[PDB]
């Protein structure tokens, strides 16, 4: 069985410990760059904050409570729609090319 | 007004959560000139000649007014130097410094430039270990074609070393860090078009703060622990690191039984000794380097840390264990326990970098669904 | 503009690094507030709180004899021109009465201002500026704005 | 690069106080050595065990060793 | 007041004061930190140092 691994290793990374996200942690390049410029608002200033105060608690290397952490059913996939749309751009910009 | 560049060392923006790893970043811009200083009142004495240099060590060592600190302060600095590389080339893999292409390239250039530097500067003191750790390491080169015994005869001014050979390396060496110096200033340049690079691996724009109270001190703090644990060694135990045949005058019709060069190459020395091979090793050991430049093109996960990736952190760890055996097992003899060890852990120094650190991200990657 | 004389303004004004600003006093019971408001574009902030923090200093320090009688003859047309009328007479006795208690002749107050030379103005500023613990407001584009160390590190020249 | 142009933030709030205005160290033995546990307890099982794997490497290779001096019964 | 502010406005307030203070202090400190060790460095050494064989010969 898979599913009871990935609800695993979710809780081994270590970033439910610290009021992130999925999305926040993406490496970023030029890809993503793009997707985090075309978010709206209130999602927006909401990736901020998950972020800002990760960092600080990675200053102390001190977390939040149990209860404050992130859960796996929670962890919401909101940036996928809009990274997916840039690289079907991408391939229609260089196949396009060919 | 040109101080207004030290923007970048007064101003400057950087993150907020930071360890006291990247201390070890900044004591190399201490420890380079920390021993160039000692290094310099230290060659007002030494001589470039095989019948006096030996005396001329020694005669600083004995005569000179406080000239014996100078010695230790220098060489035992030199591994001090060392210690915080393989802390500082070990943290950007453990948190994905390498991606800065630009730069991480530049962090090569500075280790062969020193790696070539520090081998110059054990065998100017006729220690008879640097005459044969000078004839091992330089011998190797004639494995190549057509060249080999061309090159190492230019290089050796003749046919073997002797009194040239010693006074080309003093000056190649007395002016390669000052190379260092300026690349390292290089090194420094195409990291102010981006900034640091945090444990976590996302950009903290939002949370940049200035250097001049904050790291500074920390960085007065690092600096700290060096001299402290660098005065430990020279009042201490000079003698620990340093093999004790580095006393004895060199004699090129005598050996040692065993030899080793200084411990820091052993993780690299110890990969050609595995191979029974000449040549074939040889182009292991330029790779046991040069791999480094390779990784860049083997960063598979969509994440950048290893914070977040406890799989690979299974794995990194495990490399620092290789070369801690790698450091130990090329300084012991040859002989089939540990032969056998090296067959498998040179391998594996190889193996863990050019397929299983992608491959945790290959898989990461999926258990996460990207 | 540039021809005026409080250094401040005239700076602000050659390099337009501002839009508006103003010092100010309160005063309660015991204690009151002492500091300044200022507005500016955010590539600004910073360059104007060394010019503040420069002036406290040497006005704590340097306080030349002829910029006082500036602000002594800037007082007096304050206090004064505030009492054309009934309202703010009105307010400076109702006020009084629970301050200070008396209301004060205002040539109680020329007296107490004549007092005052450039020996007193370096004793109270190094009394209530030098070295203290300031506390610093922020609302807008602040990407610039410094942290609170190096506002007290810039608290005291040398 | 510098403060001014880096990125965007909107509504945070930022609450910050001088040294002087407190301790220097609070709490450092009280919910640090806790921290220190806890910050130990994520990194020990994937640290050590290649390193406990030397402390035998390093075993072995010199027992091993030692034996293949002594002689043989021959 | 403690000693502490008592030894702030004194000294620690004016700068030009306070490099004053270090030096003197420092140059009174090298007078106590050399006996002392000379000293603990003579004491854990008893019977030992030239000076404890200097009235022999
Ligand atoms: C990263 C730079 C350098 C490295 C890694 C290095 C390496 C070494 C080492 C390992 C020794 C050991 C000799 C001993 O312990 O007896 C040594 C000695 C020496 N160093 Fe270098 N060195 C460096 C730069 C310099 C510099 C900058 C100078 C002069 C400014 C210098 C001049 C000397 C001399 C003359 C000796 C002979 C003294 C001796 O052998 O003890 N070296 N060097
Ligand atoms: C004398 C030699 C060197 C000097 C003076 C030097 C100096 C520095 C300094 C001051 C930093 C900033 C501190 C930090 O980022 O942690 C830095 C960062 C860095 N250095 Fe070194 N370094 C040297 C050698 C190397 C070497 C051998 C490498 C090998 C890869 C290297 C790779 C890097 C990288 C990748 C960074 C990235 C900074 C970040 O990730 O934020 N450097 N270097
Ligand atoms: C994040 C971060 N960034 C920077 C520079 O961007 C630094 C940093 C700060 C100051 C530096 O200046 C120095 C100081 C001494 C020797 C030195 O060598 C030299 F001069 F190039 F040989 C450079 C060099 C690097 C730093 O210490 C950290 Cl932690």
């Amino acid at each position: 069985w898979l599913e009871g691994i990935r609800k695993w290793y979710y809780n081994a990374a270590g970033f439910n410990k610290l009021g992130l996200m999925r999305d926040d942690t993406i490496h970023e390049n030029d890809d993503v760059k793009e997707a985090i410029r075309r978010l709206p608002e209130n999602l927006y200033d909401d990736r901020v904050f998950r972020i800002k105060r990760a960092l600080d608690l990675s200053m102390r290397q001190q977390i939040l409570p149990k209860e404050q952490w992130t859960k796996y059913e929670e962890d919401k996939s909101y940036l996928e729609p809009y990274l997916k749309e840039v690289i079907r751009e991408r391939k229609e910009r260089e196949e396009w090319a060919k | 007004l040109m101080k207004i560049v030290n923007n970048a060392f007064i101003d400057l923006p950087a993150p907020s959560n930071i360890s006291s790893w990247w201390n070890f970043g900044s004591l190399l811009g201490i420890c380079l000139i920390l021993q160039i200083l000692t290094g310099l009142f230290l060659a007002m004495h030494y001589t470039s000649d095989t019948t006096t240099a030996f005396s001329s060590v020694t005669h600083i060592c004995r005569d000179v007014n406080y000239g014996w600190i100078i010695r230790y302060m220098h060489a035992n600095g030199a591994s001090m130097f060392f210690i915080c590389l393989y802390m500082h080339v070990g943290r950007g893999l453990y948190y994905g410094s390498y991606t800065f292409l630009e730069t991480w390239n530049i962090g090569v250039i500075l280790l062969l430039t020193v790696m070539a530097t520090a081998f110059m500067g054990y065998v100017l003191p006729w220690g008879q270990m640097s005459f044969w750790g000078a004839t091992v390491i330089t011998n190797l080169l004639s494995a190549i074609p057509y060249i080999g015994t061309n090159l190492v005869e230019w290089i050796w001014g003749g046919f073997s070393v002797d009194k040239a050979t010693l006074t080309r390396f003093f000056a190649f060496h007395f002016i390669l860090p000052f190379i260092i110096m300026a690349i390292a200033m290089v090194h420094l340049l195409f990291l102010h078009e981006t900034g640091s690079n945090n444990p976590t691996g996302i950009s903290s724009d939002v949370d940049k703060i200035p250097f001049h109270p904050y790291y500074t001190i920390k960085d007065i703090l690092g600096a700290l622990l060096l001299i402290l644990a660098l005065m430990l060694l020279v009042l201490f135990a000079p003698d620990l690191l340093g093999d004790p045949d580095n006393y004895t005058p060199a004699n090129p019709l005598n050996t040692p039984p065993h030899i080793k060069p200084e411990w820091y190459f052993l993780f690299a020395y110890a990969i050609l000794r595995s191979i029974p091979n000449k040549l074939g090793g040889v182009l292991a050991l330029a790779f046991s380097i040069l791999i480094l430049a390779l990784i860049p093109l083997l960063h598979t996960s969509k994440q950048r840390s290893m914070m977040f990736r406890p799989l690979s952190q299974c794995l990194f760890w495990a490399l620092v264990a290789d070369l801690l055996t790698l450091t130990w097992i090329g300084g012991q003899p040859v002989e089939h326990p540990y032969i056998t060890i090296g067959q498998l852990a040179s391998v594996l120094y190889f193996l863990l970098i050019l397929v299983l650190m992608p491959t945790a991200g290959t898989i990461e990657n999926k258990l996460l669904k990207w | 503009g540039a021809h005026l004389s409080s250094p401040l303004a005239s700076i602000a004004a050659t390099n337009k690094l501002c839009q508006s600003f103003q010092t100010f006093n309160i005063c309660y019971a015991d204690t009151g507030l002492l500091g300044a408001h200022f507005v500016c574009d955010h590539m600004s902030i910073d360059d104007m709180m060394f010019v503040l923090q420069g002036q406290w200093m040497r006005l704590c320090t340097s306080a030349t004899e002829s910029e006082v009688l500036r602000g002594k003859n800037l007082l007096r047309n304050a206090l004064v021109s505030h009492l054309d009328g009934t309202t703010p007479v009105c307010e400076d006795i109702g006020r009084s009465l629970l301050t200070y208690g008396r209301r004060i002749p205002l040539a109680e107050w020329e007296s107490r201002i004549a007092e005052v030379d450039a020996r007193v103005v370096r004793e109270v500023c190094s009394k209530y500026f030098y070295d203290q613990c300031p506390a610093v407001a922020g609302f807008g584009p602040i990407e610039q704005l410094p942290d609170y160390n190096r506002i007290r590190s810039g608290m005291f020249w040398l | 690069r510098q403060f001014g142009h880096l990125t965007r933030v909107r509504h945070v709030i930022t609450y910050s106080l001088s040294p002087f205005e407190q301790r220097a160290f609070p709490h450092y033995f009280s919910k640090g050595i806790p921290n220190v546990l806890r910050r130990t307890r994520a990194c020990i099982l994937r640290v050590a065990p290649p390193f406990v794997a030397f402390y035998l490497v390093y075993t072995w290779g010199t027992q091993e060793f030692e034996k293949s001096k002594r002689k043989n019964p021959a | 007041p403690t000693l502490t502010a008592r030894l702030y406005s004194l000294l620690f307030r004016r700068t030009s004061t306070f490099a004053l203070t270090i030096v003197v202090g420092a140059l009174f400190f090298e007078r106590a930190f050399d006996q002392g060790a000379d000293a603990i460095y003579e004491h854990i050494n008893e019977g030992k140092l030239w000076k404890h064989i200097k009235h022999k010969y």
